[PDB]
């Protein structure tokens, strides 16, 4: 309503969907795909059947290494993986009718558990599902085999491990894709905690889905930030679109026109794109010939930068088929567009400086890891607002198996759980239709 | 309607103990201390001056219309508007007649509108100053719930409940707010309950005797009445750590069949 | 040309310092240096004695130490030279009762006490009784007990560092209490800034405890507000003698010891989890206005630099150094702007050219002044670097260069502006115009907070926004690189240096640490750190008296 | 149905109002007037504008003690604040039948802004609306009053205060009656923050109406800690119909009944109607007489206690008109009873554990503050599950003005602000018509 | 990288965990050391049978 | 080249040891530098940890 530019929209494949689709059909605010994947994230809970069977029969209750001898409980959970669920499903229904569901997966190996969102409305917060699916699986551990009243408390070990004595569920064998709210670095960080590789293994290693949920859920944190309010708002809107849904198929076409290129070819591909659809204007001409650019839209050209990042980085590390390469892309796309041009980069430095430090602690002593560990709520990537992690995660799904702390070692649990819902696991078919739902009300 | 038992037990120890919180019984009186006497070992206001105030009388002040708020009847200080004082008293673990939690619950009990705060070596209640000397008069220093020996009015520096008594029965006192007169043979105040010096020594009586200690203390002790002796205190108690063990696991009826 | 840098580097290396070659390889290695040899031979004993043969130092594994001359370092504006060794923060004393004075500080406000007293309590309270209650905390503070032998109390001379004091800005107060342990603002501060202080502070009276250094060596530093606050309370309920109930007892603790108190550190959140009283908790206005410079200078540059050096040895050497990474550390790192009158070379340049052009403080911040005054210094420190490789040698590393130049460059635009966000807008683009005036910058990372800085210097979201001055080792672009937030403190401090003002954040903290009682004088912290490296300096904390001789 | 418990409700002068209303017409999951309630408080922000003007005068900026000179901004918000008011709403305005409520509170120097519940749909938590709010009044003051480039972050730190630095809003002019989730006791407890103090001010210092405020607050928070979960659940809603919202009136009988007598004659009259409803019988008989009690309904027996306990608290703190009273009236309470029936106290001694900390929390020098300024996100005041807060509410409605942390002195400008909601002022009377409205469903 | 982040937690044991929030403290703090883990340090279990 | 080191007489109390459940591993390895289970403990505890 109050933008006037309007965006097409093209598929994973580069199919084109529909054309002047309103920039605010995509928003957070309206979207109803994106509200409904924030409905979702909060209460649905993932259980490790297996594990807690793992975890009562050898007594590894405590966290590292720790096992307590004498509380050790002989149960069959993925046996009565059926029963088990059941009981939690009768213990966690609200009425009759919500959305509280309960499915199995692998076998009664795991448990994909969706507490009601009536439980949720009267919450201040997304910590209820965690604890009303934890206090469940309690009463139907206890109540289907008859474990004896002194030991609910090495039931409660296993579910959630140490939780009253650290505020976190960390030896447990129960996970959620937020982390816990004590864990935020700062205020509306709770979106901002879901690390690379648990996207990576939601979407099943697809990049251009992966793109799309991450680049959603770090917009919908800025949002939540109140960063992408006022004027700051359709920068953030256009990067959502361009920079994670392909709008003007820019994604693709860039990938397209640099299959054998390098990260240089991709800026200047960019750079005449950019011209070519008159978003840069050439300010003056230099005594040295050097023509000094400027943004006839500066939101655009952002937008624009950051899809032709996201391009550079598919690029060089599909060439490479190593995900190690992502903060040197990141780096050094913006650092050679900057001085190509003269132009800002693509979040006024604020993704190059995200690299400078991704580059630190990925190639160091001095803490990081593999690029799959990272997020928007660590210390090293929050710095961009949601313009530097849907790279990485498009990286790491590049990756051939270079890495050792790949999605496979660090969500599986998480990843095999999140993987059954259609919604999280191709989140770009149905923001695409959820804005092709409201295309017509703005 | 239903008549209130007050305590389990069937011995000496746990029939006093009833009758502290029973409000229908009377308390034995063993003494005369005059208010005055008493209000000068309390130590908060000089006797014959009138009481300070901390807020005006409650028909000055404006409260807003509140039907439940006034269904209770305030108490008479309250009603003038008086600072809250305290009176604090320390009892001896050799048969003195009152103990610590057994006065706050008697207090609790008995009293209306007062604050009892219960420590190992310590008890203190707090209430408006004209209905707290009222009852210091009345329950707490004229009748069998004070001796002057094993027991002492004392705020500031308490300590001697678990010490053994002195030459004279009386228990220690760093402060020595109370000495013995050995011609008289009656215990006299010199100092007030905080530890300042009183121009007129008051005198509280003379020390129970020991015989009548053993049979009017509220305290269990090897030498006197032990809680061996008394199994149903004990079966109460036990009685009550399992209903809320029970209840802390799982609140159900199935779980508190195994009560 | 004459340069204040010049008289180090003719000391330090032996051949000219515009002299393009040397030679190398012929040290001896690690024996070239005194503090290695006596390092070895200690290790040797030490090893034989202590640890029954396991080896602790071999320096022939690893890197052969020494291959090029090991240089002595200058400390600026001191004529007295050390080892490198000598400043690292676990071998220099000096830097250790730096932080130990800084974590050991908490100052409670007495007014709303008093009033609480007065009124609810009936108890009146005048300055004979105000010394009586200094006197009982005075006592009790450190371990004491008053008028109890039966209670376990600490040993006296465990804790000669622990200290008691009051401040106030009423005079005819400030006159009619004791001065044997009273900060009086008048007589340790200018007439112009006692005024100024007197005026911020109002008609109130504060008091300063100093909790032990001990105790803090032991617990960490959330330890010292709950010190200060229990002793206070005792001391508060034995010198006056109240006769209410304990309720209102509760009403007092919370007036007296919950009310008005003012920590050095807030508590850090997610994985920096700390206490108070942490150095990650330090605001860069807190640190300006914990060193005294402005007291006893008024030399603008010098009153930066100061607080750059103590920034650098704190946030550099001890919290980055240690809190956050530990192992050998970032000495050489902070050292750099504190060693050599390099730093204080390219300040005076910056200082001279903004008063030739722009004044004193004569310009309003503007992008042009910020873009002009940070290029012309960033140019002549980089041509500086270039024409003395003496100087290039010194600074080895990039990141020891590149904090040096943007510091001279903030604080050349601060002091033509006088707004420290202008100074900080002035430090990023000095840096960006580094990397590409040397193709060279820092270490890997290092410039994550040199990239995002220029849009988050004037930004005005959430968590991008901050004055300089509100800013520390917590905001989101500082937390993890070293060789900025030392020199950020020193361009906070060199925004009010340009105005004069007797403060930058807290008037109460800057009373507080002129306190004559702090065994660090904040007063010249370079000279201390010298006095240190020296191993002249008189620590505290040290558990002499209840240890074995043997 | 599941619960077959049906209870009559009273209204605050002891009329009934409805008879054999299912216990779960009360529930926070069921009951329309809590989900209207918590999300008021999660989308409720007071702003003070007279505060933001005398910091920015003054420079006092970064807060206790502390003054930035140089820094001085000098702008007439309180002049202003309609124009101020406008820009906020238009700038946090998301549609057009759209929330949005910006009001102006005391002539100006306030003002009570909420924020649209789409932007709360979209947000893992509640700390999007302050954040939303901070950044538009930003926006707001620097567009009315044309700040320079140069004084935004003056402007921030006037607004925020302290926020990248110290993770909180210490010595801003922003409030919300939530705190920020990672300066939670536990998971779950971000409903349990709002203390006695501005109950009692919002409901304007009404004893039922601060008691059934307190109760709903309390009960709906370990709905929300997973606590109020299958077995535990029964036991919880009975506490707040029977301690909260005066169900079978039985707070107001025992109060009258007990208007001159003591806390044992109320333990007395709350034994009689429970041995005269059949909630407890005799256990058995000793040698020495003490016939034992045992409940026949545990969860009723627990609520009936908690329902004497604010009886107790009420007749106690009325007869000494003071507020000092609540922690030994609930720990005595709990120990006669216990001692009397053999039966155990108000939730199985958590209650008395909480009245010990109130009582070396406000009576001592290790004591801090007074009863006004409990809440269940303390350390000191966690361990009951919202059985020994709500008691405390009825003890200061019934001070007489002998309290230093009396509610006009701490939740002034809560009381201005929240006192204009129905169902914020008589929490009671709008939860017992909202219970009314589902009665049938069940 | 590899080695950093495994030393730094994947593979590492802290003798007390951090207490962030309320607790404001770090880990290895006397408050984060649980009572099994003080069981464990003490080591009279393998010089005394009583 | 050209770092600082601390003093050694301040860190003499400075230990890294290795100890590992595996005896073919413990057999060949510096006694300087392990922490010997079997040593240390006796034998059904040095089993029991060990397993
Ligand atoms: C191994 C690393 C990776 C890492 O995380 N830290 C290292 C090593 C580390 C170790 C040194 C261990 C030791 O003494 O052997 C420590 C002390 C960190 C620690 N607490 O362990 C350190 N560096 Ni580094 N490190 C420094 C520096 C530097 C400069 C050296 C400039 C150059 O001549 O090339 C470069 C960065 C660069 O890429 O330019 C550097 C790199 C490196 N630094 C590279 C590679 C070193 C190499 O020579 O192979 N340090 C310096 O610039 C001076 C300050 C110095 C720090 C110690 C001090 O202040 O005395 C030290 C700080
Ligand atoms: C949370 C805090 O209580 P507060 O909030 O009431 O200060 C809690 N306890 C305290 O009250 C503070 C310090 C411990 C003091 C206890 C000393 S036991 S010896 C004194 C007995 S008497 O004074 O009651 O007679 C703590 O900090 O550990
Ligand atoms: C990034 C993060 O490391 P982690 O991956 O979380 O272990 C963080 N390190 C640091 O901040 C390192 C700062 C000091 C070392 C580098 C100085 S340039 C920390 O310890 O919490
Ligand atoms: O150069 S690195 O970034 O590896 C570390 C510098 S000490």
């Amino acid at each position: 309503v109050k933008y006037e530019d309007k965006i097409s929209l093209y598929d994973a494949k580069g199919n084109l969907v529909a054309e002047n689709v309103p920039l605010e059909a995509i928003s957070p605010l309206y979207n109803p795909t994106i509200k409904s994947m924030v409905k979702n994230i909060k209460r649905t809970v993932a259980v490790n059947l297996a594990g807690i069977e793992g975890t009562l029969a050898a007594g590894k209750i405590g966290g590292k290494g720790c096992q307590v001898p004498g509380r050790t409980l002989d149960i069959s959970a993925v046996s009565n993986a059926q029963a088990i669920a059941d009981e939690v499903e009768k213990i966690l229904k609200v009425s009759e009718d919500d959305d509280t569901a309960v499915k199995i997966i692998n076998g009664g190996k795991q448990l994909a558990v969706q507490v009601p969102t009536a439980r949720l409305e009267v919450a201040a917060e997304y910590s209820v599902s965690m604890l009303s699916t934890a206090m469940a699986l309690k009463e139907a551990l206890i109540k289907t085999f008859n474990i004896d009243m002194f030991d609910g408390s090495t039931v409660h070990a296993a579910i959630v491990g140490n939780y009253p004595q650290v505020m976190d569920y960390a030896g447990g064998n129960i996970a959620s894709l937020l982390g816990a709210p004590s864990m935020m670095e700062g205020l509306g960080y709770a979106l901002r905690n879901i690390p690379v590789n648990h996207a990576v293994a939601t979407t099943k290693k697809n990049m251009m889905n992966a793109i799309a949920f991450s680049s959603v859920m770090e917009q919908t944190a800025t949002f939540e930030m109140g960063d992408a309010v006022g004027s700051f708002e359709r920068q953030h809107l256009l990067g959502l679109a361009y920079q994670g849904l392909n709008a003007d198929n820019l994604v693709i076409d860039f990938i397209k026109a640099n299959a054998k290129g390098t990260v240089g070819s991709v800026v200047e591909t960019v750079i005449d794109r950019a011209i070519a659809d008159g978003v840069i204007v050439v300010d003056k001409t230099m005594s040295s010939g050097f023509n000094m650019y400027k943004p006839a839209d500066v939101n655009k050209w952002n937008a624009y930068a950051a899809a032709g990042l996201v391009a550079a980085v598919a690029v060089s590390c599909g060439a490479a088929r190593a995900a190690q390469n992502v903060a040197s892309v990141i780096l050094y796309f913006n650092d050679i567009l900057e001085y190509e041009t003269g132009l800002p980069g693509v979040d006024y430095g604020r993704s190059m400086g995200t690299a400078v430090g991704f580059s630190f602690f990925s190639h160091s002593i001095y803490g990081g890891g593999g690029p799959g560990i990272f997020n928007g709520n660590h210390v090293v990537t929050r710095h961009s607002k949601g313009f530097a992690i849907p790279p990485v995660c498009a990286a790491m799904c590049a990756d051939a198996g270079t890495q050792m702390f790949s999605p496979e070692h660090t969500s599986g649990l998480v990843g095999s759980v999140y993987s059954a819902f259609d919604e999280f696991r191709e989140p770009m078919k149905y923001v695409i239709e959820g804005a092709l739902s409201i295309k017509d009300q703005f | 309607a239903y008549t209130p038992q007050f305590y389990p037990g069937a011995t000496k120890v746990a029939e006093n103990r009833r009758n502290h919180l029973n409000p229908n019984y009377e308390l034995e009186k063993l003494r005369e201390i005059p208010d005055e006497d008493v209000v000068k070992i309390m130590g908060h206001r000089q006797p014959g001056e009138d009481y300070k105030t901390v807020h005006p009388p409650l028909e000055e002040m404006d409260f807003v219309e509140d039907y439940a708020r006034d269904l209770v009847e305030p108490l008479n200080g309250a009603k003038e508007g008086h600072r809250v004082r305290y009176i604090q008293f320390a009892d001896s673990m050799y048969f003195a007649p009152a103990q610590p939690y057994d006065r706050s619950r008697s207090y609790m009990s008995r009293l209306r509108g007062v604050d009892a705060g219960t420590l190992s070596g310590r008890q203190v209640v707090e209430c408006r100053e004209s209905d707290l000397e009222e009852f210091s008069k009345n329950i707490l220093m004229d009748t069998e719930l004070f001796d002057p020996a094993t027991s002492g009015m004392r705020g500031a520096t308490v300590h001697g409940h678990s010490l053994r008594l002195d030459e004279n029965g009386m228990m220690f006192d760093a402060l020595q707010r109370c000495v013995f007169d050995e011609k008289t043979g009656h215990v006299m105040y010199v100092k007030d309950q905080v530890g300042k010096p009183l121009d007129a020594p008051v005198d509280v009586g003379e020390p129970i005797p020991e015989a009548k200690l053993r049979e009017i203390t509220t305290i269990y002790r090897n030498d006197g009445v032990a809680m061996r002796a008394d199994p149903d205190v004990i079966e109460v108690v036990k009685r009550i750590h399992r209903a809320r063990t029970l209840g802390g696991y799982i609140p159900t009826n199935e779980t508190f069949k195994g009560l | 040309e004459k340069r204040l840098f010049l008289k180090a580097l003719k000391e330090k290396f032996e051949e000219d310092p515009k002299e393009k070659y040397t030679k190398f390889y012929t040290f001896g290695g690690w024996e070239q240096s005194a503090r290695k040899r006596e390092f070895v031979e200690a290790n040797e004993k030490i090893v034989s004695e202590k640890r029954q043969g396991i080896p602790l130092y071999n320096p022939d594994i690893g890197v052969p130490l020494g291959q090029r001359k090991l240089m002595p370092y200058k400390l600026s504006n001191t004529d007295d030279y050390c080892e490198g060794d000598d400043l690292h923060f676990l071998n220099n004393a000096a830097i250790q009762q730096l932080w130990d004075d800084i974590r050991r500080t908490v100052i409670v406000g007495m007014d709303t006490a008093h009033s609480v007293l007065e009124k609810r309590l009936g108890v009146e309270v005048t300055p004979e009784t105000i010394n009586e209650y200094m006197h009982t905390i005075n006592h009790s503070l450190p371990g004491g007990a008053v008028v109890q032998e039966h209670m376990v109390e600490v040993h006296p001379s465990l804790a000669w560092d622990c200290y008691a004091r009051i401040f106030t800005g009423d005079d005819e107060l400030a006159d009619e209490l004791d001065s044997r342990f009273l900060i009086d603002i008048n007589k340790l501060f200018p007439e112009e800034q006692a005024e100024t202080l007197k005026a911020a502070i109002g008609k109130k009276t504060y008091q300063v405890s100093r909790v032990p250094s001990l105790v803090g060596r032991v617990c960490d530093g959330g330890t010292i507000s709950r010190w200060s606050a229990m002793q206070i309370g005792m001391s508060f309920i034995t010198a006056y003698k109240l006769c209410a109930g304990e309720a209102a007892t509760a009403d007092f603790s919370y007036a007296s010891k919950h009310a008005d108190v003012i920590q050095m550190g807030n508590a850090l959140p997610g994985r920096r989890a700390r206490g108070p009283n942490e150095p990650g908790g330090i605001r860069f206005g807190i640190l300006s206005d914990v060193v005294q410079t402005t007291r006893v200078s008024e030399d603008p540059v010098e009153q930066s630099l100061e607080v750059v050096a103590t920034g650098a040895a704190l946030y550099d050497q001890i919290w980055l150094g240690a809190y956050m990474s530990g192992g050998i550390g970032f000495t050489q790192y902070a050292t750099a702007s504190y060693t050599d009158d390099i730093l204080d070379d390219f300040s005076y340049y910056a200082l001279d050219y903004v008063e030739k052009k722009y004044g004193r403080m004569g310009t309003k911040a503007t992008m042009d002044v910020v873009e002009d005054v940070a290029g012309e210094v960033t140019l002549y420190a980089l041509e500086q670097y270039d024409d003395y490789p003496a100087l290039l040698e010194d600074h080895f590393g990039g990141s020891q260069r590149a904090a040096v130049a943007a510091a001279a460059s903030g604080i050349g635009v601060c002091m033509a502006t006088g707004n420290s966000n202008a100074g900080v807008n002035g430090w990023y683009l000095s840096q960006i115009l580094h990397k590409e005036y040397h193709s060279r910058l820092g270490f890997y990372g290092y410039d994550l907070q040199d990239q995002c800085g220029a849009s988050n210097s004037l930004a005005i979201r959430n968590d991008e926004a901050a004055p300089l001055e509100l800013r520390g080792p917590n905001y989101p672009n500082y937390a993890m690189n070293v060789g900025h937030q030392g020199e950020y403190a020193g361009i906070a401090q060199a925004a009010h240096s340009a105005r004069g003002d007797a403060f930058a954040l807290n008037p109460l903290v800057k009373v507080a640490f002129a306190d004559p009682m702090l065994v660090f004088d904040f007063s010249k912290p370079r000279k201390e750190i010298a006095r240190g490296a020296l191993r002249e300096f008189e620590a505290a904390g040290e558990r002499d008296v209840i240890l074995p001789a043997k």
